[PDB]
């Protein structure tokens, strides 16, 4: 859709779940569209600057990802098609992640990324 | 398992580039021209040339034909052998962490390796650990 492209180049992030790469407006306006009902960041600025952090790199163009050899290796097949990141660095705070263990939702470290 | 192949891009133009061609997917998928496209890669270490996911060459000549950034490698497109569809994903040590070991490019303390201290949420401004190195106003006039 034309809502999970990020309009301007300035102020975009990635979350830590999905690794959505959107503008600053998108996921205060919109949010997160690959989970809605456990992270609710839609409708403010304390929550989107809390989970989703600026720290990531590298761009992926997700299209298909029922077929596609990069989305299996992202894990990130069973999301929907749009920008997505392939090293977001960081950790969530002991405050978000004790209640995704409860809901069913496995928070997994999405940084492919080495160190030294 | 789709093939990746190698296109060429103006310099400084590669997310530019990532951000045209996911506007141009979206802008033909529900045509009767679509794109064969599976994503774009272009990682941000490189600088001159971006990749693309496609089952054979054709489509990304019928899928990169129009665009005035992919206008120069538009005669010639590379192919990879499988062993490189992973190398590509790989980053070595984003680069925003606190209490951290940073470096200046501008300014006076030129190649001197500082600490950062707080971050600002606004990525405005980062806050820095240096010594001065001035004279204290006693030989300059
Ligand atoms: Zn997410």
């Amino acid at each position: 859709a034309l809502e999970t492209v990020p309009k301007d180049l300035r102020h975009l992030r990635a979350c830590l779940l999905c690794s959505l790469v959107k503008t600053i407006d998108q996921f205060e306006y919109d949010g997160c569209d690959n989970c809605d009902a456990y992270l609710q960041m839609k409708g403010n600025r304390e929550m989107v600057y809390d989970c989703t952090s600026s720290s990531f790199d590298g761009i992926i163009a997700m299209m298909s990802p029922e077929d596609s050899w990069v989305s299996k290796w992202q894990r990130v097949s069973n999301f929907k098609p749009g920008v997505y990141a392939v090293s977001v660095t960081g950790r969530l705070p002991q405050g978000i992640v004790r209640e995704l263990k409860s809901r069913g939702v496995a928070y997994k470290s999405r940084d492919t990324a080495i160190k030294t | 398992d789709p093939n990746l192949w190698t296109v060429k891009c103006k310099i400084g133009e590669e997310r530019a580039t990532a951000i045209s061609l996911m506007r141009k997917f979206i802008a033909y998928q529900f045509t009767d021209t679509p794109l064969q496209i599976k994503s774009v890669v272009a990682p941000e270490h490189v600088k001159g040339y971006i990749y693309v996911e496609a089952y054979k060459q054709t489509h990304v000549k019928q899928a990169i034909e129009g665009v005035g950034n992919l206008r120069l490698g538009y005669w010639n497109q590379q192919m990879v052998p499988i062993k490189e569809m992973t190398d590509v994903l790989k980053v070595v040590k984003a680069n925003l962490k606190p209490k951290s070991w940073v470096r200046l490019k501008r300014g006076i303390y030129k190649d001197d390796i500082a600490q950062v201290d707080y971050v600002e949420p606004s990525q405005n401004t980062i806050s820095l650990k240096m010594i001065p190195r001035i004279d204290y106003d006693r030989i300059k006039a």
